């Protein structure tokens, strides 16, 4: 009924050049290969995340996933615990969501 | 959600 998440944020400016998003889109999913072969994704965020919860493990807490954006919910269709999604782009960069735990 | 990033 609800999945526990956890996100990092690898950012992208406005109008982003093709550098800046192949960049970024490599450091992301580096980041997703990493996450999947055993990393502890709480301490990839606080290393790497630039998002305002980073130091906190990227941490959602427990929700209802259609509240997400589209572009999340869409990507967490059929999830199971420990899964990794992304790179998933979006106007800010490039989101890594992990499912902690289900309930 | 206790937190929900910004996209």
């Amino acid at each position: 009924t609800e999945l526990n998440l956890s996100h990092i944020l690898i950012p992208l400016p406005e109008n982003p050049t093709s550098d800046q998003v192949n960049e970024a889109e490599s450091q992301a999913r580096a980041i997703v290969d990493q996450a999947r072969n055993g990393a502890d994704f709480g301490k990839l965020a606080i290393a790497h995340s630039a998002d305002q919860q980073a130091l906190n493990g990227g941490q959602m807490g427990w929700g209802r996933i259609q509240e997400l954006p589209g572009i999340f919910a869409q990507a967490l269709s059929t999830a199971k615990k420990g899964d990794i999604v992304g790179p998933i782009r979006s106007g800010v960069g490039f989101h890594i969501l992990k499912v902690n735990d289900l309930r | 959600w206790e937190y929900i990033p910004n996209v």
